[PDB]
This record gives structure tokens, C-alpha cells and sequence, in this order.
């Protein structure tokens, strides 16, 4: 079960760490994701810090092996969601979701 | 761009040297270098091919050389009737054909 | 005798356009490739274009690529040059000339007989 | 390319959820590709329930494997989802995505997502 | 692609290919850095590490010692001795140790430099480092105090990789006595192939198809070893250059032309077969089998073999019922049956005894052909049978036409004597 | 076995032969998975794994890159474009998506799949899987976050054991421009060749014979590309179908029968040497040197070489001396001292100067041979001389049988002029 | 090195050479132990050692599965066919059950033993123990309990190390009917050549010119298959036997003499062109391409290919002007423009349409050649052309001599009838 | 072959010392040789200096490389070392030494050294 934070509090001009910590991580890909509030999710990280076109250059995650720590810097208003990281299995017969975080920021 | 003295003299029965300064896209790639003599108000006249190769019907007193990244004419025997425009040519990697800027002998 | 024998020239205002027709005698013209050569007044030599010889490949000079077109025709024998949007500082006489390349050290041709010209002037 | 989904929005209790996926600009047949499902209850997290490949290889989600079945339609451009004994629990946002990975194809991101339908029971 | 078959003389021409045809030769010069093993000693018993390290030093042992009418039997001959002797020729310049320590030098730090011999030719030179590099870096960091049973036997398997290229070499060299048939995925890569091309003198557009055709620029080169310089093994390719390209070939196909014309038979068939090109302002005749072959619609042909034939000698397709060039034929009381598989239809001989028939592979037998010669294009049939022998034809696309004429065989008397006569003019015959 | 030695003409008819002949061809449709391997990256530098995962990218973009009268040179001509357009038109046929799409559908249950091609000719579909198979199943399952170095090195040697037969593919495809001349141990493996032939269209009789001699199967059956599609590399296999067996085959063979019959010689040599065979009721002649060869008591020539020759053809074996055919020889004075050794007996021809002699390891010289053409059977010597050199004898053991007649040589008087002819009936020449 | 211009005949003679030349085989039979392999059994799913041990154990089963005028053609003919049955006849020896257990009797102790079969043929046996020795000791102590994935990898790598020699030779017999065409590095090691060299019973000097020349011993000589008998396989190397060398050997060129003796052209060219050597006591002149070949100043000829010419036949290099022999020619109304590159000249024929020159890389065309042969020295030029083609001319310094006299074109009038003709000696033809 | 050096014996400190050593009957540029300098007070131990090969790579006393260099002269067979400023503690003798090994290249036995030149501070 990939664990992330339940929520994280930042101010605008912040920068946003979300934790995602999963023990299929030092083995596979942990890709994340954002869903603004009633949007359909979208992808921000399709590999462990690959990013998609489009995508602002200021999204990008830290961390390989245990943990895989995703960092928004001059996180603001428009970044407010909820961030999924999700991982396969150890067959890759499945996909895993983290339990999802709410930026709030205020 | 292959280019040249721009004039060259000499007097009859001297030797005179052309020669074509050469740039390594278009002399220095391999390619060989040609020379054609074009009198006033003709078409030109194809003297040497290769570097050095001379046609029939040549006077059999013009030869020329390629060094490295460089080619010369040398001209012997030198009359009045040879008081010619002298353009090498070459071909260029990315220019495709290059006629050198043109030395004219004088006599 | 080869002869090379153009014709189709004169004055063209700008932008105007005219086909040079480099018609081809005395030689098997489909064995060779032929070009284009040009001389503004008393300036150097300009290579044109150029096509092989049955029109399977061309190449052009910057001052003639998008604007001429080099073709030829196999039967009869005549090699034309349509230029297409004709500027000022294209005022010369163009040669077209036989081509041949003696493969053994490069591929660098050279120009076995030269037409007579005849005088593009814009 | 896009993602269309027509529901059903409602389905009475423990009857079976059926929910087509529509898709276009590309095929599930070549190579790398695949469609999933992934449900979303209102407010709660992300749910994957079976994902159909390019090989019409289908795996069910451990949880729901009994119950969910979801299957290309082999005439059509569309996957319809199926799963039985629908509860008022399994009320939830419903949402097909597309898979496209080209190298080693472990690691499944979904890299389109649609608009998702609501099912309510 | 075109075809006209020529009923005068039981004969097709097919026409309108282009042409790539070998002008000249650029030299490739390799040097292979193998590094010195030769003093390389493990004291550690039989192992992985130690047999590589034995077959590369023997390898390098081994290379050391090793060192350099019918018109078709004749093109042969002179297109083989022709193109070894142009590489042993350069062979000879680049192995002066003025010319070894010049190209060396050169490749010091770029794996590729041109150069100019002391003899005038001109040479690209690469440098292949790899087997060197592994040596001196990777594997002599791994052995330690001579040892070299070592556990970590990703370093054995990987040296018997990298040493992979070298001992292929050493394989095509020793079984051709220094002078390989072909250019080896061994002695340069693909992607070595194309860099020379890239480097080499020629036009973008011949690079464009050198670098569409790669097959063709490996199969007509070949290699030299020049030898073991220092530990070092110095080899040169030669790739082909085209200068001639796209003039008008064609390809001269016959089959027996025969009649009853006395109730006992004459037989005529035309000598002249194979390839002919425009080579520049005179025909050229490629009698060899192993000259020509072709790609799309060129073909590719060598130009050393070429017998140049007068221009005059196509009028033997024109009108070889007239024409005063000797166009070289044979004749005899020798009817033969037989198809010539021509790229555009089947020529067919169909004579006596001898049941003949063309079908598809719906509709059957289509029609039994008549006695004589025919030509079944590739739209009038899929098959021609003749015995009871199944010749599948050409699904080729192209034009074909036929020239019509009451064939030789048929509108000439024979010679009474003698009547069987081989590779003759057809006026010593008819 | 059995042998005639006709003094006629210093000849020999090695009759009892028997016939394996190849009318057909059955196409065995192979489809290697390689998998989509032209995506597939390593993030973790060089690697034994990377470095077989990148040798099988290359193999595979390379590999997209390529695609497809004197008897005997006609004979061999046939034959091979008989060969090839047959396979060029199957693969026309299979190479539409409309086939290939039919032709994976159905071996996606079951690695064999019989089906028929859109233009009707029938095919073998067959899958092999084990590459991708490994990709897909064993190395995707060990390739962690795209490395690659991962240390059990077993992955990585036993993918250098799987792709061995994919790499040598794309090598001879390569080598052959897309049409192999052997079907390698690559192409098709022993146990597939088996299948094959206990799978075609034939008698189980044939299906023994042909289990009794893959090589022969192998041998002149051929390999042609189709092409990659979708990541997956499509080729096809030509197996020889023998639908003309133990029909009666001979050989003939002769030597220089000459006389000095002016003092100066004058001489006869065959020219109709080699295979026959009779098919389906007619005689038919097998010219060209690749054509036939013999395992055992058969003799496997191919049908589409073999010019058909009247049956009276074998009057020239019977009696030359009166026969009304006209049979192919060469004369002249060129007198040759040689052996040739027929299978059950030396011919040997002794003119002036060369000393001749048999003999045998026991017993030395047994004799001095005469002057002019002499036969000596398996059991009359083990060797024979002729000058210094040594010729060993056949030990086969067979029937023999002189037949008697004072050869042509001794017997007609020469024509005068043209003395010297190449390839004409005897009528022409004496 | 020698060469002398004919001019009379457009033809050289290069004199100097000296020879090699195979009068024998000495034979070396080689049991490769391979072991009881057909037995062994992996109870342990694929594994490295189980696919190599299958492959091992399918190259054994498969091995035991197979078992075995125009003088150019009959030439090559008669020495392929007097090598394979020279081989077969030591074979039907060794074979015999008396034979392979002597043989393996005296390999018991010693991996060379000398031993005479009961055919009484002499023989150096020899033992590659190798694969049985590793399977036997060092992978038997290994496979515990029939497991064979077992963790010691350098076992499995090592084994697929030594059975590389064993797989190759079921590979080259299977390939080649049991007769090999050359013998491999995998047959017979160049240490086992050296050895068999050593062995051979020949002179000392000639022991060091064959470890000198291993590449001519290599390829002359080839290997037979004897078969598998209790799990070993047993193959025969025959080494050539050289008993005469260093005589006088001779190559004959020549190319196109024609003249404009009536504007309309007559033509001539020697058909003796080859290799011709000094046999003891008579000249032999080697016909086929194939077999003779040249390193240093040695040529290598096989005399069973050699046809034995009367020593008068050099009077065509004398005088063809004037001698009595019958000089082979073929002539006839058949203009060629050609270059035949002799070893120390180009001879250059250069007629009607055709310009023709020679040049140097420093110079240019030195000089427009005129009309008719000419004979362009390794010294007068470095490059000739006809028409565009450019020949590369060879570099070896020698002595060069002209043999002045009007070409035989140029001083006897053709025959007006038939005027083309082939192969025909002189007298018949002027 | 021998290996003879010249001085100068006497270089003060805030100078830079120089000292050739000359060679002859081998080549520098033949495999595995090299030639080193290596450095000995009275009374005291051996310190190597650097070695110079025959592709004329170097390598340098690590605690020395702040102030040390040294290169074979293209002209002749003689190498000359540099060294930036002496200090009194580098009073010593220099020896040029040879080092040859064509086995494996890694652990440099030296087999001949120089003449030997005082230096002093
Ligand atoms: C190996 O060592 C010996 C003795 O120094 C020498 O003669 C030989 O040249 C060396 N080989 C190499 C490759 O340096
Ligand atoms: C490889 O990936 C690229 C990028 O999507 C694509 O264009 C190409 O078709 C892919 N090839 C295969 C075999 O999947
Ligand atoms: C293998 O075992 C069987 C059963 O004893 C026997 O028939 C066969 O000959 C054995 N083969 C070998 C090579 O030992």
C-alpha cells in the first residue's frame, strides 16, 4: 500500500513536498498524479521524475529507492488538488494507488 | 568559396603560376580540381581535369597539381594566344559546383 | 560535332519569367548529365543546376533553388531551364555544358563542352 | 484523440454495473496500448478495477476479481466494463484511462483519462 | 521497367532500368587496436579470462603469418584482378612505417582522420579502440597479481564479447589469404559503412542511395589485410564508387529460335545475353554472371568487367534480320525446349515431342501453346508448363510490346556446312 | 549398380540409378516473434544484457532495411530463376496485410496452423515464439526500473543463447539480399524440417525417404524474406517437393577416344555427358553441375533445370556408330591423357609420350596400359598412373560390362576441314 | 619474377615462378571423444547446462545421420573427383570395426599414435579428448543429483567453451555431405596442422615450407567423415603431399590480337592461357581456375588436375609464327577492348571507337596508346584507361623482355571460311 | 643503456629546479617502458616523483602534485623534470629510474636507475 500524507498546508510562494512511500518503490516507477476539484486527473510525473508536455518545469520528484518525494516550487493557488502517486505490484499484474493528498493552500 | 590572385603577368615565354586557394568542404574533401580558359567573349575552353589530366587538342604545355587543400595551374611557354580569363572548378560538399573566382593572365 | 546551341533568351522585366532551351546535338545526350553555367558581364563563373541523366536527381544553386527548374527531355534532345521569378542581379549570359565525371579518385564533374550562351538580361 | 463515456448514471442494488468506454484516434490492438478502469468513490481515493491490453489479456483487480469482468468488444471501437452485485457502496465516480508504454511495459501509468461517469445505486 | 520481345530472333530486350555502375574505389584504412597481449600471462590455471586471452593472442599469432569470343570467362578474370590489384596498390603506400606512423598519428585522438599517402591517394582512417580500451582499462583493473580465474565473471563473458570483432577478422582473413570476398559485418559495421559513405567524395544523392542500397556497397567492396603494426592490425575496405549513375541499361535475353524448315530443324539462340548500359558516350557489355545484379530497377554493375561494344551493336535488337554488325549467335540441328524467365514475360521454346501449356491458378490450363517460340507476359499467365515441368512466371508489372518478324530460324536457310557451329557471326551461319 | 563401357566412344553408361526429383515446392511460412524490441532502453550504462538488448535492435532495423548449344549455363539459368520467382510469388501473396493479418491470427492458438493464401496456393504457417517469449515473460520480469546490469548474469548469457537464432537470420538474409541459398540450421531448425515434410501433401513413403535425407531436403530447398511486421519478422521456406521418384537415372561420362589414325591424331570426346532421367514418360537431361548429386542409390536432380531430350537420345549409348540422332560431340587433334572415374570403373585415355600404368597396394604396377582408351573396372586395380600422377579407383562394388566396337575415332576417316569443332554432332565431324 | 612480351601474339609468358605441387594426401584421423552424451539427462527445467548439453546431445544424433576441348571443365572435374575418392578409399578402411579399434587402441595412452591400417595405407592418428575429459571429470563432479541449473556458472560457460569445436563439425559435414571443402580451425587446429606437418613423411625443408605456407596445406587439403562409433566421432584430415617443388612454373596470358588487315577486322587469342609447370620429365599445363595459385615466388597446384602437354607445346611461346604444334586459338570477326593485368605488364588491346591511355599520379596521362596490343610495364605507368574505365596496374618489380614480330593477325591472312571458329588450333584458322 | 644526468647541483629556494636525465639503447616509445623520478635525503627514505610513459601520460606524487611536472622532449631521447620552487628539505639525491613491463601494466617495477645527481639547498 503506497502511504502518502493525508493532507499539506503551504502558503502561497511555498514550495510543496508530498511524500509517497511504498515498499514496491525501490523496484518500481512510482507515477503520480493531480485532480483539481471536480476535474478528471491528470498525470504530472509519468515516470519517477519524467515529466509530460505541457506539464510546468517547476513539477519534479526527488527520490529513488524507499521513498519518492514529489516537489511543486512556487506552489500556488492554481496547484490546490489532490496528488496521486500510484505504483504497480510486484508482478505487475496490478496498478496501486496511494491514498491521495489535498494541497490546501492558503 | 574557391578563390584566386586576382591577376597574374608575366612576359612571353616566362612561366606563370596560378593558382587556386582551396577550402576543405570543396578542395580538401577530396574532390579534384578542374581548370577551363575562357577567352574574351567565348565560352570556356576545359584545360585540365582530375587534378591533373590534359584533353586532346591542348597544347600540351599547360600541367597542374593538387596539394592537400590547395591545387596551382602552371602556365609555360606562356604566348599571347594563352592571354586568358583562368577559373578552376571543383565541386563543393555543400555548394555543389564552385568555379573559382577567375585569375586573369596578362601578357 | 557536339554542339550545345541555346536558346530562348533576351530581356525579362523582373519577376517575368522565360525557358532557356540548351538544345543538344552530336552526342547521346541520354549518357550524360548536363547544368547550367552562368556569367554575369565579366564576372566569374556561376554553376546553375544541375541533372542527371535520365532526371532521377537534380541540385541547384542557392540563387536558382525554389525560383529555376532544370529539365530535360530524352526524346528529341533538349535540356531547358525555366526560370520562374527572374531578379535583377540574375542579368548573365547562361552556358549550359556537358558534364562528366571520371569516378575513380572522386565524383567531381567537370565540363567537357560548353554552349555558346545567351544573354538573360533583367 | 479522446474518451467518451455513457453511463448508465443509476443501476438498482445488487444488479450488475455495465459502462461502456469509447475511445478514438487510436486502436487497443497496437502494440503497448491498454485501456483500464478505475473507480473513485465521491471524496475518496482512486480505485483500479481491470485493465484489457493489446493482447486482450484482462486482470482483475484482487478485491473485485469475483465480481468485475470488463472485455473489448471485438467489432467496435469500445470496452464495456461488467461487474455483478452492484451495493450502494460501489456508488462512485467511474472512470476509464489509457495506458500507451513502449519500453518494458511494467510500470502502467495512465497517461489520458475521461470526462468519468457517475453511478449511483 | 519495360520489355519488348523481339520475334525476329526468339529474343527479349528489356529496357528502361537505371543504372549504378562502379567507377572507382574508396579506401577504408582500420585500425584495430588489439593492444599487446602478447606478453599478457595469467598464472591461475585453465579459465574463462585465461582462454580469451589465449585465442587473442593466438588470433594475433595466426595474423601475423597470413599475408596477400567467350566474353564472359575474360570480364570475369579482369574484374577480379583488376580491383585487387587497385587495393594491393594502396595496400603497398599504407604499409610504410612513414604511412603506419602517419595514420596512427593522425587517429591519436580522433577515431576518424583523412589523410593523404605519400603515393598521392587519399584515405580515411578509423580507429577501432574498443578492444584496446577494454584491455587497458577495464580488464588490467580487474586481474590483480596475474590472476585471472576472478569471480566477477561479468569481466570474462564481456571480454568475450568485445574481443568478438577482432577474431572474426582474424577468421576472414586466414580463410581468404588476406583478400576477404566481401566486407564483413566484422571488418566495418553498418554504422561504419555509413559514416564512410557520409565521408567519402561523392554526390548527396549518390549518398542517399549508397545509404538506401548499403547491401549492394558491402557486396561489391571487399577487404585487405596490410598487417600487425605494434600490436596493432592494420586492414583496409574498399567501398565502391558509382560514377555513372541512372544512364539507361538494359538486359538481353534469349531463348531458341527454331523451325522445321526442312523437316529436320534449325536452331539459332543469340550470344549476346546480359546486360548492356550507356557507360558515358559508348555501350558497355556485362557478359560476367557475377557483374550485374539488380535492386528496384537499378542494376549494379562493375565497371572494370564491361567489354565496350559499339554503339552499333544494339541494331542486333533493331533489326538482326539486317543489320551489318556480326551480331555473335549460335546455331545447329539442336531444338531444345526450355523458358528464359525474362523480368516481364517468359520467353518459351516448344518444340517437338514435347507437350506445352500455360495456366493460372484459378481458371487451369489456359491454352496449349503452338510449336515455335513464344512469349507469355506476365498478364497473359501465372505459369508456363513445358514436359510436364512447372515454371511459375514474373507477376512484375511494365510494359511490353512485340516486335514482329518471321523469326531468323525461319526466314534464312541454314549453312549446309558446317551447320552446328558455337559463339559465331550470324553471317557465318545463315 | 551397373556400368557399360562402350569402346564406341571411350564412354561409359552407369545405369541403375535410381530417381528422387523435385517437381514442386511446399512453403513453410515462419513467423519469429522477436517482440517490439525497437523501444525497449537500458538507463543503467553498458551491460551484458544491454548490450545483447541493443545487438537485437540493430539486428532488427537492419534487417527492415533489406529486402528481395552448350546445355549448362541455360541449365543453371532456369533453375535458379525458376527457383526464386516461384518463392517471389508466394511472397507477393503473403506478404499483403490481408495474409499476414490471416496468417498470425492463426497461430496465435496453435504454433502450427495449415491455411490458405488469397491466391489459392496452400501454406504451412508456423510461429516461433521462444524470443519473444524470453522478452515478453523472463527478461521484462527481470529488467527493474530499466537497469539492465542486474547481477543474475544467467538472464544475460541465456539471452545470448535465444536470440542466436533471430541474429543469424538477419545475417544471411543480409548476406543473401533476402534469398538464402541453403535453408541453415537458423532458418529451420532439424525438428522443424521434420514437421514439415510429416506435414506436406505427400506419400509417407516420401515423407520416410525424405526423413532418411534432411540434408537433401535442406539442401536444395531455400529461405526468402518476407519482411518485419509489427515488431514480428516474417520469412518463408521453399521445401522440395520429389513428385517424380525411383524413375530410372544414368550417368554418362566419357573420355577422349582417339586413334593415330594418319600418324597424326584425330579425337572424339562426348559432349553429352552426365545425369539422365526419365519423367513421367519422357527422357530428360540434367546438364548443369549443381543439378544432380547421389546419396546412395538415388540421384536428386531438380526438374526445372533438366532440358527434356527425345528418347531416341539414348540411341547415342546403344549404337553411335549407326545411330540417326545426332549426337553431341567434340573432335580435333588434341590428343589428352587422362582418367575419369565412372563409378564402377576408371576410363583411361594413354596417348604419346605419357606412360600409363594400374596397380594396386599389394602387388605394384599389376600392368603397363595400351596406348589409346582403356578401361579398368573397381576390381581390375585400386589406382591407375598416368605419367607420375595417381589416380585411386572407386571400391564400389557392381556389375560391369564391356561393349564392343572399334571406336568412332579409329573407325570414320576425320573430315578434313574444319578438323577442329566444339560441340557438334558427330555427322558434322566424321 | 620474369616476364616476356610475345608480341607476335598479344601475349606474355612470366617466366621465374617456382613450384608446389600436390602429389599426394597424407591423412590424420582425428577421434574427437565426444562421450556418452546420449544418456544424460537434466531433471531440473532449462537451464544453461541442459541447452548446452542438448545441443550436444542433437549435434550427436544429428552427425550420425548423414554420412557421404575445353580442358578448364574436365580438369576440374577429374581433381575433384580423384581428391573425395582418394579420401573414401581410406575411409571404406578405417571404418571396418578392426580399424576403429586399433585406431582408438594405440589414442588409448598416447593422443598420437602412428599405426597401418589392414588396407596397409599408413596413418597418423590423433585424440581431442578434450569434451569427453570436461564432461567426464570436471561436469560430472558438478551435476549433483541430475540438477543442472547449479549456481557455478563458470561450469556452464565453460562447457559452451569446449563443445564450440565439437558443434562446428557437425556443422561443416552436416553442411557438406561429410566432405568438407576446406578444412577448419574447428577440424584440425593449427597447432594439430603443425603436428600433422611435422609427422608427415617429407623433407625437413619442405616440413618448413608447409609450416611456412600452413594456408596452402590448409585449404588444398580437406576433411572426410568417417562416422560415430560408441559415442566418439572419427574424421579423416588429408594434408597434401607436395613431391615435386621448386620446378620451373610458368603463367601464359594473352588478349585480343587484332587487325585491320581489311578494314574489316580479323581477331585471334591463345586458348593455352594458365599456369604450365615442369613436372618431372614433362611439362603439364593446370586448365582450371580453381586449383593453381600464387604466394611469393611459389605457385600451388594440384597434379591431379594437371593435363600432361608435350614438352613441344612451348614452341606457341618460340614461334606460334612457325612451329608445327597446334597451337589452340580462338579467332574470328570480334574486336575487344581489354587490359589482361600479367603480374609484371598489362598487355592493352585498344581498337576502333575506343581511346585508350596510361598514367601516372604525379604526371597525368603519360601517353595516348595507339591502336593495336600493347604491353604497359609495372615501370612505363602505374594507371591504364580504355575508354572511361581506368585499370590499376600492378606494382611488382621483375625483368620485362619484347619478343619483337608482326603480330599473327597483322602477318597470315584469315580463313574466309568459316572465319569465326573456337578452340581451334592455328593451322585451321590462318 | 644507461641512464646519465648533468645537474645542476646547486638551485636556491623561490627557484625552479630542472634536471635532465638522458637514455640511450632503449626507446621511451616502446610498449610498457617508462622512465620515473625518484628522490632520497641523506639518512632518509624513498619518495616517487612521477612517471612519464610511452604514450606520455603522467601521473603525480599526489602530495608533491601542487608543485611538480615532467615530460619527455619530443627532440631526443632525454626527459627533463620541473619542479616549481625548491625548498631545503628537497636537498637530495635525483635518480631517473627505468621501468619496463610489457606483462599486464600495473604494478611498476623499476630494473635501472641513473648515475644519480646530487641537488642541493
Ligand atoms: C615480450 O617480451 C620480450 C622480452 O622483453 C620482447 O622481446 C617482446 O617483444 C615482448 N612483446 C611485446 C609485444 O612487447
Ligand atoms: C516506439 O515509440 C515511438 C514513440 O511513441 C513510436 O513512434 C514507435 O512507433 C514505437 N515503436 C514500437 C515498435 O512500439
Ligand atoms: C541408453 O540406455 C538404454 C537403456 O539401457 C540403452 O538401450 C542405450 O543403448 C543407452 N545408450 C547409451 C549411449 O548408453
Amino acid at each position: 500500500e503506497l502511504i502518502q500524507l493525508p493532507s499539506v498546508s503551504v502558503s502561497p510562494g511555498q514550495t510543496a513536498r508530498i511524500p509517497c512511500s511504498g515498499d514496491g518503490l525501490p523496484k518500481k516507477y512510482a507515477h503520480w498524479y493531480q485532480q483539481k476539484a471536480g476535474q478528471a486527473p491528470i498525470l504530472l510525473m509519468y515516470k519517477d521524475s519524467e515529466r509530460p508536455s505541457g506539464i510546468p518545469e517547476r513539477f519534479s520528484a526527488f527520490s529513488s529507492g524507499t521513498t519518492v518525494t514529489m516537489t511543486i516550487s512556487g506552489v500556488q493557488e492554481e496547484d490546490e488538488a489532490d496528488y496521486y502517486c500510484q505504483s504497480g505490484d510486484s508482478t505487475d499484474t496490478s496498478v496501486i494507488f496511494g491514498g491521495g493528498t489535498k494541497v490546501t493552500v492558503l | 568559396v574557391v578563390t584566386q590572385p586576382p591577376s597574374v603577368s608575366g612576359a612571353p615565354g616566362q612561366r606563370v603560376t596560378i593558382s587556386c586557394t582551396g577550402s576543405s568542404s570543396n578542395i580538401g574533401a577530396g574532390y579534384d580540381v578542374h581548370w577551363y580558359q575562357q577567352l574574351p567573349g567565348t565560352a570556356p575552353k576545359l584545360l585540365i581535369y582530375d587534378n591533373n589530366n590534359r584533353p586532346s587538342g591542348v597544347p600540351d604545355r599547360f600541367s597542374a597539381s593538387k596539394s592537400g587543400t590547395s591545387a596551382s595551374l602552371a602556365i609555360t611557354g606562356l604566348q599571347a594566344e594563352d592571354e586568358a580569363d583562368y577559373y578552376c572548378q571543383s565541386y563543393d560538399r555543400s555548394l555543389s559546383g564552385v568555379f573559382g573566382t577567375g585569375t586573369k593572365v596578362t601578357v | 560535332e557536339v554542339q550545345l546551341v541555346e536558346s530562348g533568351g533576351g530581356l525579362v522585366k523582373p519577376g517575368g519569367s522565360l525557358r532557356l532551351s540548351c538544345a543538344a546535338s552530336g552526342f547521346t545526350f541520354s549518357s550524360y548529365s548536363m547544368n547550367w553555367v552562368r556569367q554575369a558581364p565579366g564576372k566569374g563563373l556561376e554553376w546553375v543546376s544541375s541533372i542527371s541523366a535520365s532526371s532521377s536527381y537534380s541540385d541547384y544553386a542557392d540563387s536558382a533553388k525554389g525560383r529555376f527548374t532544370i529539365s530535360r527531355d530524352n526524346a528529341k534532345t533538349s535540356l531547358f531551364l525555366q526560370m520562374n521569378s527572374l531578379r535583377a542581379e540574375d542579368t548573365a549570359i547562361y552556358f549550359c555544358a556537358r558534364a562528366r565525371a571520371t569516378g575513380y579518385s572522386s565524383i567531381t564533374p567537370y565540363f567537357d563542352i560548353w554552349g555558346q550562351g545567351t544573354l538573360v538580361t533583367v | 484523440v479522446q474518451l467518451v463515456q455513457s453511463g448508465p448514471a443509476l443501476v438498482k442494488s445488487t444488479q450488475t454495473l455495465t459502462l461502456t468506454c469509447t475511445f478514438s484516434g487510436f486502436a487497443l490492438t497496437t502494440s503497448g496500448m491498454c485501456v483500464s478502469w478505475v473507480r473513485q468513490p465521491p471524496g475518496k481515493a482512486l480505485e483500479w478495477l481491470a485493465r484489457i491490453d493489446w493482447e486482450d489479456n484482462t486482470y482483475y483487480s484482487t478485491s473485485l476479481k469475483t465480481r468485475v469482468t470488463i472485455s473489448k468488444d471485438p467489432s467496435k471501437n469500445q470496452v464495456v466494463l461488467t461487474m455483478t452485485n452492484m451495493d450502494p457502496v460501489d456508488t462512485a465516480t467511474y472512470y476509464c484511462a489509457r495506458s500507451y508504454i513502449t519500453d518494458w511495459k511494467k510500470d502502467w501509468f495512465f497517461d489520458l483519462w475521461g470526462r468519468g461517469t457517475l453511478v449511483t445505486v | 521497367l519495360k520489355e519488348s520481345y523481339l520475334e525476329e530472333s526468339c529474343s527479349t530486350i528489356t529496357e528502361g532500368y537505371l543504372s549504378v555502375l562502379r567507377t572507382g574505389w574508396y579506401t577504408n584504412v582500420f585500425t584495430l587496436e588489439v593492444g599487446d597481449v602478447e606478453n599478457l600471462t595469467c598464472a591461475d590455471g585453465p579459465s574463462l579470462i585465461k582462454t580469451e586471452l589465449d585465442l587473442t593472442k593466438s588470433a594475433l599469432r595466426e595474423l601475423r603469418t597470413v599475408s596477400a569470343f567467350v566474353l564472359g570467362a575474360i570480364a570475369c578474370g579482369v574484374a577480379t584482378a583488376a580491383a585487387v590489384t587497385a587495393g594491393v596498390a594502396i595496400a603497398k603506400c599504407i604499409r610504410l612505417e612513414s604511412e603506419v606512423t602517419a595514420i596512427k598519428n593522425c587517429l591519436k585522438k580522433t577515431n576518424e582522420c583523412v589523410s593523404t599517402l605519400g603515393c598521392g591517394v587519399r584515405v580515411l582512417a578509423t580507429a577501432v579502440r574498443e578492444l584496446k580500451d577494454f584491455v587497458s582499462k577495464n580488464l588490467t583493473r580487474a586481474i590483480n597479481k596475474n590472476k585471472c580465474d576472478i569471480p566477477d565473471l561479468k569481466m570474462a563473458v564481456s571480454f568475450s564479447q568485445f574481443n568478438r570483432r577482432f577474431l572474426n577478422v582474424v577468421r576472414q582473413f586466414s580463410d581468404n589469404a588476406g583478400i576477404t570476398p566481401a566486407i564483413s559485418k566484422d571488418l566495418m559495421t553498418d554504422a561504419e559503412l555509413a559514416r564512410a559513405i557520409s565521408n567519402m567524395p561523392t554526390s548527396a544523392g549518390q549518398i542517399k542511395l549508397m545509404l538506401e542500397n548499403r547491401a549492394m556497397v558491402r557486396r561489391k567492396g571487399f577487404g585487405i589485410l596490410i598487417g600487425v603494426y605494434g600490436s596493432s592490425v592494420i586492414y583496409m575496405v574498399q567501398l565502391p564508387i558509382f560514377g555513372v549513375i541512372d544512364t539507361p541499361c538494359w538486359i538481353v535475353k534469349a531463348a531458341p529460335s527454331c523451325s522445321e524448315k526442312k523437316g529436320n530443324y534449325a536452331c539459332l539462340l543469340r550470344e549476346d545475353q546480359g546486360w548492356y548500359c550507356q557507360n558515358a558516350g559508348s555501350t558497355v557489355y556485362y557478359p560476367c554472371e557475377k557483374d550485374c545484379e539488380t535492386r528496384g530497377d537499378h542494376v549494379f554493375c562493375d565497371t572494370a568487367a564491361g567489354i565496350n561494344v559499339a554503339e552499333q551493336s544494339k541494331e542486333c535488337n533493331i533489326n538482326i534480320s539486317t543489320t551489318n554488325y556480326p551480331c555473335k549467335v549460335s546455331c545447329g540441328r539442336h531444338p531444345i525446349s526450355m523458358v528464359a524467365l525474362s523480368p516481364l514475360g517468359a520467353l518459351v521454346a516448344c518444340y517437338k515431342g514435347v507437350s506445352c501449356s500455360i495456366g493460372s491458378n484459378r481458371v487451369g490450363i489456359i491454352k496449349q501453346l503452338n510449336k515455335g517460340c513464344s512469349y507469355i507476359t506476365n498478364q497473359d499467365a501465372d505459369t508456363v508448363t513445358i514436359d510436364n515441368t512447372v515454371y511459375q512466371l514474373s507477376k512484375v508489372e511494365g510494359e511490353q510490346h512485340v516486335i514482329k518478324g518471321r523469326p531468323v530460324s525461319s526466314s534464312f536457310d541454314p549453312v549446309k556446312f558446317p551447320q552446328d557451329q558455337f559463339n559465331v557471326a550470324l553471317d557465318q551461319c545463315f
